[PDB]
């Protein structure tokens, strides 16, 4: 048998940590929205990648497609 | 084994039909993001890839990915969180692979 | 190897009075000479296999 | 992924395991149980799991999702659609990383090279 | 193949008694201390640990919890964020994980 | 198996969820109708063969 | 056994092949004195489970309850 | 038949209808074979994140208690 | 200390939605009557579960409802071969003992699962990795031998096979990478600069016309005269394209006593 | 003549486009409903507009009605509301089944006292009442089988046995027998 | 599609066949009632009552057909 | 010809065959071959059926 | 295919033929009942019962016909 | 197949023709039974039995047609 | 080819026409039996023995038609 | 695994007849 403590404590732990990830997730999307196409395609990219600009297109920055909070 | 037995009994069936909005077996994420992909949008193809990754997560019914042990984004409790953070399918597929 | 050798079907006689369709049809059949072709496996009769088109009425159990 | 409307059933049956499920074609008979009028083209009924998807839409347009969609002809289509894409997702994955499990694959029972026979 | 077949890696002795089949003994079985002796022996360890092994514990517990993480880069992050800028090799020597 | 006493055929629909889409009150509505048709098949047979 | 991944040809426990059988306790006092059936109610959870309540008594005192 | 919604979306079945003749209808199925190999590869480049984020490690000795669920037998 | 309510309770706002799937007048009228008195009716049963009270599922008249099982051609005969076709009937007929037995899992899906290795074997693996990142691989022999000794052999076989699977999947993923990153003849020398500033909507029906004549009003003003003229122009182009035709190849499956090739089937019989 | 619209073609040159229009126009088969026309078809009159399956307003309105309690809430409120329900395992959840199924016995007490005079008329009533029960109980004989009740799926299903692993495997997993027909080692 | 519609309206016309047989059957019934009345006029009330009753059954078929006619015509 | 080409799945028990782990300890390192995917099974002349 | 559906609804119209013959058969039945009653009015109740009984057998063909019709219309 | 199936189902509609003649033959039979009963009521039971007996010969052709109908409908 | 087949089955439907008239002819024959029986029941056996004989000849033609029916359907 | 399981390498057509199963 698996500990009943883990099953119930982990169920609460996962949710209490998601409420904190939602706030961190918003601050990241915000800071990235103010980033240049060059920065968001080279930061965290592979070293061997050479950046080549792409044609600019209109792509909205919508957090949640469903009108949720 | 040999124990006490009853003459007449009833067996319950907690059916996970997925077509009943009265209980928690209703997959709200799948039905919402599916109907969202039917309407013409710029993310129409992105939502399809999301749904395909969500199905690859249900396909992995491991001890670390299942409703029995009340794991995040696999149990009935956390079915709504898919509506806010559908990006965590990759985190799940990787976590289950690590363990 | 044993299972494979066992699927090689045996020879079952066409003569049959137990199935009433053959009991009637065979009274009008013409027995023609089966000229030997140099083999020992000429299926001039039906085959002892449940899936044979002339032995499907037989119960192999 | 299947890149056609038709697939050989034997190609999705196991060779070294008991076969307890098949990958059947779309159930066209369920399309005649819809009481309301609808337009369906025959060019979309063979592709896997799409017929059950269009039917669900037709039923969700005629009826809604409350007290009228809850009729046997409409719920079986939603259940079939949800079940069809789950089974096809698993079979597709099993075909991608476990092709040796299925009939027709040359790796289910590999044929040896002539160098392994000692002649 | 017999269904009730088992491969055992330690010696067993089977009783040759009529109508019964069982393991009556284990060769070279040593009877250790009684449950009461081990109880008294453990209480002496817990008593010392309660009186002299409670100072500077909060730091050691944080180090132990940091080392229970999956990846090393997360351990260093745990040490620097929670354990007050500790070192990986210096903390592993305290916990006794170093050779 | 719903008509068997102490069935051991656990693999024949005994441990499966078996619903239907027929009329309810089965033994009062459906099962009699099967016996009604039974009586017609046999009465039509007797009258014919006799 | 079937659900656990073992298909079953035939049925019963009268093994035609090379296996041990167990016919059932002969309903005579001789075997009814040596043998008795396994009572499922005697298979229990280990009482060491109750020692986890010590954690609760220590937490209640830490929180001032 | 994996990547169902992705393939259905690429064929255009969300906005239009396939040709009613088998010749062209089948060529349209084989046209997405490259894109599926691409979109599947992209989905396998996700970077890692701490597993101890929404899930406690079940291998931790804290969970060796193997505790049971206490119930009330109403 | 109020009982907890599930999300479904806020859609309906009641625990007694008398949902019956049987679409007969007697049933829906009785449900509407029962749905209104559920607050003061002793013969009331819940269908929306809660933290304090369980609930029932969907009702089918006096019995209970469950969808028709997904079609499965697998069956087992008892007396004679039935040739069961799950696509020949709408609802699956009941299984008679002397006729047929259906496959297991009327309501089941295909998933992949994994057994949980023994706890003591896990602790030996944790100790090896821990000693590895701290002291290095060359100083983990004692921790490696404890694994081979304490972990039961069935676990070592699983560990041995996991490496071979992930090695297989690693190649299957890299082969897809190679096919995906291959540059076709129609994209030789083309880069991101040669890409158009278009999005998914620009390939839809509103912006990109489908390959059908009645998708829009493009060919609605065409007369039979214009058609006869168009038939003459297409035939003109065929005076230069029909000059070539692929040659007939040999039938690889000519011999019936030979394992035939699963060659692409013809569009039409 | 060819008409232009918002939906454009996919050809670079104008000759390829004209070749496409000539190919499609050469395949048009006009079907008129008016007599005295060279292309007349009373029945089998082809439509000149293609139908497209789209989600209607009744479709999109009900999917939005399902999310009404979520738009008024924040993510933290949603979790504290529907996810982090305070544990309370003191309730008698199975009272719903006891009341429903126990009503058969209580109903039999009142039904066995019917003032129907003919004994064989009450035989019919009890035959109908037994049919109502047997829709759930299934087998009338004892020690033969179990009843069948479809229940709602909730987070509290099997809540007090989640710690046991063998219970999960027996309920959830139907394992596929292999050629080496054995239970997993 | 349009063809089946033409068949439905055509069937709807077929309902006028019982309308024809009902007319003849009525003439036949009243023909017997006239004769029957002359044979035993002492019980005119009996024959008259039984006469109209039969006619009611005759037109019953008519309503069934017309009803069935509109059914297939709209269902 | 069909029954000649009618085989059963899985063949025989691989555990009853020589192991590669044993040949290594005996002095012979086996060479791993690939599957022959180009051969098509066919039936012999009728005289051998 | 489409024509098979058209002939089905066409057959469904054919069911109105027994509806026509049943009307005529009923009128004939009551026509004889009237004359029959005048011949021997002492047994009016017996004749009457036999009249309706025969008519019941006529409606059997009717329900049998429409039954076949609705069946072939959907099977 | 589908073309021949269309005329198959159409032929099945023809089986409703005896259903019509059987109704008329019934209405006529019971008419003779009634008038004949009045002339000699002393043998009521005899006539009554022969009446239903004759009717059995009517549904004879009925089932025979329906049998032949479904037969050719599938053979 | 396929057309003549659709006609072969169509003819097989026409065989149900005597099946219809045979029913009507029976009701007429049994009607005369009742009236003839009510007229002189002392001679029942003779009147009766001739009834079934006639009916035997009646359905004989009915079976005869089915013969030609399957013939043209397969010859 | 099913006892009556066979793998065939050449095409076969099965009869769709009631009470019988054959090639
Ligand atoms: C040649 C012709 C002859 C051929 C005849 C035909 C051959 C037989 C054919 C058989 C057909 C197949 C059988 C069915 C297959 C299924 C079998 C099965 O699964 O059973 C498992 C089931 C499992 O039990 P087990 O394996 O034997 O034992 C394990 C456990 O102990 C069991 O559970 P537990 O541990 O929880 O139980 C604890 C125990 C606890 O008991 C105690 O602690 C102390 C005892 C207290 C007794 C109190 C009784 C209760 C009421 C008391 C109220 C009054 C108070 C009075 C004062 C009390 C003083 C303290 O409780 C009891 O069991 C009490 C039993 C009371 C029995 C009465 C006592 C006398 C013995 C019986 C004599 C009559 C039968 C012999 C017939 C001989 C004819 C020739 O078997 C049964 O025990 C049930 C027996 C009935 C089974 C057959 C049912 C067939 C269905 C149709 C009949 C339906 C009944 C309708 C009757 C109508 C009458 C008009
Ligand atoms: C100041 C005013 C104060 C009072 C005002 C208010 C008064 C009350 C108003 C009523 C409010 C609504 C009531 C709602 C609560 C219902 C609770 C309940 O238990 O219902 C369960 C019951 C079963 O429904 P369920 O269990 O929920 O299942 C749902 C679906 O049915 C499932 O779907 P499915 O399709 O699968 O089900 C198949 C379907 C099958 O389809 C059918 O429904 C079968 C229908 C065939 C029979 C229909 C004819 C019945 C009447 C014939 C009598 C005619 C006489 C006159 C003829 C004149 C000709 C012109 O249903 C069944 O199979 C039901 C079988 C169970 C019933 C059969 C056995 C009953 C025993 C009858 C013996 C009676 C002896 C006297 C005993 C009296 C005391 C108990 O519900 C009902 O049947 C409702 C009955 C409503 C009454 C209808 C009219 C009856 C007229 C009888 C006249 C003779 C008595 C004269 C009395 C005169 C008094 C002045
Ligand atoms: C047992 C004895 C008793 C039984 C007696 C009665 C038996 C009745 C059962 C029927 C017997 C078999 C005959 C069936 C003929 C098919 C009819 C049909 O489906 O309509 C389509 C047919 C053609 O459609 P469309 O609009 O021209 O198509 C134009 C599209 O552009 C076309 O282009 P698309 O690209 O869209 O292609 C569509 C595709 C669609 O494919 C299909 O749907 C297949 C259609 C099934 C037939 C295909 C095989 C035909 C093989 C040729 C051999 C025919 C032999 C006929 C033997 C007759 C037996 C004596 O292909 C076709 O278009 C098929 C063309 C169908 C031609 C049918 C053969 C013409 C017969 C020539 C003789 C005409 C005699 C008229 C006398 C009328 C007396 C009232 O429509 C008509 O013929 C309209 C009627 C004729 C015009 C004059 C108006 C007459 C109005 C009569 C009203 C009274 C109705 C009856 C009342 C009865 C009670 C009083
Ligand atoms: C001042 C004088 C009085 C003047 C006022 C007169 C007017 C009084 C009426 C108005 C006030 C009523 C107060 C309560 C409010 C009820 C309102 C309501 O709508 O109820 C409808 C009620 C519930 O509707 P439902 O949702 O359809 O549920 C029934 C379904 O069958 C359920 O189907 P299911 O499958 O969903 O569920 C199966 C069911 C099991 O259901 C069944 O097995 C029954 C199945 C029917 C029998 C099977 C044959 C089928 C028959 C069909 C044909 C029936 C036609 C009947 C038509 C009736 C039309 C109303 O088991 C359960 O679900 C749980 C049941 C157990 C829960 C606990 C029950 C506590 C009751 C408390 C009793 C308190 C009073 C004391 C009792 C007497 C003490 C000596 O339907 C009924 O009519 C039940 C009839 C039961 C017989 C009652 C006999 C005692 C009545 C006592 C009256 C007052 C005292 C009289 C003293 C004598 C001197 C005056
Ligand atoms: C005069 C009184 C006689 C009583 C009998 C004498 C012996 C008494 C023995 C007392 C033993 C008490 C031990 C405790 C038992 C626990 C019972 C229990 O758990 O019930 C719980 C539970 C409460 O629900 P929850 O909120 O989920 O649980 C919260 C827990 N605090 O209670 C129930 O199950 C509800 C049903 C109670 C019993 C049945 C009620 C009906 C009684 C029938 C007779 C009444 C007829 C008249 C009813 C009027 C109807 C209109």
């Amino acid at each position: 048998r698996t500990s009943a403590h883990y099953i119930e404590i982990n169920a609460i732990y996962g949710a209490e940590m998601m409420k904190r990830y939602h706030k961190v997730w918003e601050n990241i999307i915000e800071e990235r929205s103010k980033a240049t196409d060059q920065e968001k395609k080279t930061r965290y990219a592979h070293p061997s990648y050479q950046y080549s600009p792409l044609p600019v297109v209109s792509i909205p920055n919508v957090l949640n497609p469903l009108n949720l909070q | 084994t040999s124990e006490s037995v009853l003459a007449y009994d009833y067996k319950l069936w907690y059916l996970w039909s997925g077509v009943s909005n009265l209980d928690e077996s209703f997959d709200m994420f799948f039905n919402q993001y599916w109907a969202l992909s039917l309407s013409t949008s710029v993310f129409q193809l992105f939502y399809a890839v999301i749904l395909d990754r969500y199905l690859s997560v249900l396909f992995q019914n491991t001890p670390y990915t299942n409703d029995w042990f009340r794991m995040m984004l696999h149990s009935k409790e956390t079915a709504l969180i898919w509506l806010y953070h559908p990006e965590l399918s990759w985190h799940i597929n990787g976590l289950n692979q690590f363990f | 190897a044993t299972r494979w050798y066992g699927r090689q079907p045996g020879h079952l006689l066409r003569a049959d009075t137990y199935w009433i369709p053959n009991l009637v049809s065979q009274r009008f059949a013409k027995h023609q000479p089966a000229h030997w072709d140099g083999t020992q496996n000429m299926p001039i009769f039906r085959l002892a296999d449940p899936k044979h088109k002339d032995s499907y009425m037989v119960q192999f159990r | 992924t299947i890149f056609a409307e038709t697939w050989e059933a034997s190609e999705y049956q196991y060779r070294n395991k008991a076969n307890l499920k098949t990958l059947p074609v779309n159930h066209l008979g369920k399309l005649a149980e819809l009481k309301f009028d609808f337009v369906e083209y025959k060019a979309h009924q063979l592709i896997a799991c799409h017929l059950y998807e269009r039917m669900t839409i037709h039923c969700m347009n005629q009826y809604g999702l409350f007290k009228d969609f809850y009729r046997p002809e409409c719920l079986d289509a939603q259940y079939y659609f949800k079940t069809c894409v789950e089974l096809n997702a698993a079979y597709g994955i099993q075909k991608k990383f476990f092709p040796e499990h299925f009939v027709g694959s040359p790796y289910a029972r590999p044929v040896p090279q002539f160098q392994q026979l000692g002649l | 193949m017999q269904n009730t077949t088992n491969i055992v890696h330690v010696p067993v002795h089977m009783g040759h008694t009529h109508y019964f089949d069982y393991i009556d003994s284990f060769p070279k079985l040593k009877e250790g201390p009684t449950l009461e002796e081990n109880h008294i022996t453990n209480q002496k360890i817990l008593r010392e640990q309660l009186i002299s092994g409670q100072q500077g514990l909060e730091q050691n517990l944080c180090l132990r919890n940091c080392f229970k993480l999956s990846q090393k880069r997360y351990i260093e992050f745990c040490l620097d964020r929670k354990c007050g800028g500790a070192d990986f090799q210096r903390a592993a020597t305290i916990l006794g994980y170093t050779k | 198996n719903s008509a068997l006493i102490g069935s051991e055929n656990q693999s024949d629909s005994m441990n499966e969820l078996n619903t239907n889409f027929s009329m309810t009150y089965y033994i009062l509505t459906v099962l009699p109708g099967k016996f009604i048709y039974w009586i017609y098949e046999i009465l039509h047979t007797f009258f014919v063969v006799c | 056994t079937l659900r656990a991944g073992k298909n079953i040809e035939g049925s019963g426990q009268v093994h035609f092949g090379y296996h041990d059988q167990k016919w059932g306790m002969p309903a005579i006092p001789m075997f009814q004195l040596m043998y008795y059936e396994l009572p499922g109610n005697s298979i229990v959870v280990n009482p060491c489970r109750n020692q986890n309540y010590r954690l609760y008594f220590e937490m209640r005192k830490k929180l001032g309850i | 038949m994996d990547n169902y919604f992705t393939a259905i979306t690429l064929l255009g079945l969300r906005d239009q209808n396939l040709p009613p003749f088998k010749d062209a209808r089948l060529q349209r199925y084989k046209s997405i074979k490259k894109m599926i190999d691409l979109i599947e590869t992209t989905t396998k480049l996700a970077p890692p994140m701490p597993v101890e984020l929404f899930m406690l490690n079940p291998t931790d000795p804290e969970w060796d208690d193997d505790m049971t669920y206490p119930t009330i037998t109403h | 200390k109020a009982p907890g309510q599930i999300y479904a309770y806020d859609i309906h706002n009641t625990h007694y939605p008398y949902v019956n799937i049987k679409q007969d007048s007697q049933t829906q009228l009785l449900a509407s009557f029962r749905r209104s008195i559920a607050s003061i009716n002793p013969f009331s049963y819940r269908q929306v579960p809660s933290q304090d009270r369980a609930a029932f599922g969907l009702r089918w008249g006096n019995a209970w409802y469950a969808p028709n099982p997904y079609p499965n051609g697998i069956h087992f005969d008892r007396v004679f071969p039935t040739h069961y076709d799950p696509l020949a009937e709408t609802n699956r007929t009941k299984a008679n003992l002397q006729l047929i037995k259906y496959a297991p899992g009327n309501y089941s899906t295909l998933v992949v699962t994994s057994e949980k290795l023994p706890r003591p074997c896990i602790r030996t693996i944790q100790n090896y990795r821990r000693c590895q990142m701290v002291n290095g691989t060359e100083k983990c022999n004692s921790e490696a031998q404890d694994i081979l000794a304490i972990c039961p052999n069935w676990a070592l076989d699983h560990m041995k096979e996991k490496v071979r699977f992930y090695t297989k999947a690693l190649a299957i993923n890299n082969q897809t990478y190679i096919r995906a990153m291959q540059v076709e003849e129609y994209n030789q020398g083309r880069t991101v600069a040669d890409v158009a500033p278009k999005t998914w909507i620009h390939g839809t029906r509103q912006h990109l016309r489908p390959d059908t004549m009645w998708a829009d009003d493009r060919y609605t003003n065409i007369t039979q005269t214009e058609i006869n003229e168009a038939i003459k122009r297409v035939e003109a182009r065929k005076a230069r394209e029909h000059e070539k035709k692929p040659v007939e190849q040999a039938n690889v499956n000519a011999n019936t006593g030979e394992q035939p090739v699963r060659v692409e089937k013809s569009l039409y019989p | 003549p060819v008409k232009e619209g918002q939906a454009k073609l996919w050809f670079s040159t104008k000759e390829e486009a004209d070749a496409y229009d000539d190919k499609m126009i050469s395949n048009i088969e006009l079907k008129s409903q008016d007599y005295e026309d060279e292309n007349f078809s009373p029945v089998f009159n082809r439509k000149t507009q293609e139908y497209f399956l789209e989600p209607s307003e009744k479709f999109k309105s009900d999917f939005a009605e399902l999310l009404r309690p979520l738009r008024s809430l924040s993510f933290n409120q949603v979790v504290d509301r529907y996810v982090l329900i305070p544990p309370n395992h003191t309730f008698y959840r199975n009272w719903t089944y006891e009341k429903f199924l126990g009503g058969f016995g209580l109903s039999y007490l009142i039904l066995r006292e019917l003032p129907l005079r003919n004994f064989y008329a009450r035989v019919f009533v009890m035959y109908a009442f037994a049919a109502k029960v047997l829709d759930h109980l299934g087998n009338p004989f004892p020690f033969s089988g179990h009843g069948q009740i479809v229940a709602a799926a909730d987070r509290w299903n099997h809540w007090d046995v989640r710690c046991y692993d063998n219970v999960m495997k027996a309920l959830k997993y139907i394992r596929i027998p292999t050629v080496q027909n054995n239970i997993p080692e | 599609m349009l063809l089946v519609k033409a068949v439905k309206v055509l069937v709807m016309g077929g309902c006028m066949l019982p309308i024809a047989f009902g007319a003849l059957g009525t003439g036949v019934l009243f023909a017997g009632f006239n004769v029957a009345l002359s044979r035993n006029p002492e019980e005119t009330e009996s024959l008259f009552n039984n006469t109209l009753m039969g006619f009611a059954l005759i037109e019953t078929f008519i309503f069934m057909s017309i009803g069935l006619g509109f059914f297939v015509l709209f269902a | 010809r069909m029954r000649y080409l009618t085989e059963d799945p899985a063949g025989d028990d691989p555990l009853q065959k020589t192991k590669d782990e044993h040949l290594v300890d005996l002095g012979f390192i086996p060479k791993v071959f690939g599957a022959n995917v180009e051969v098509r099974k066919r039936a012999p002349h009728d005289k051998y059926l």
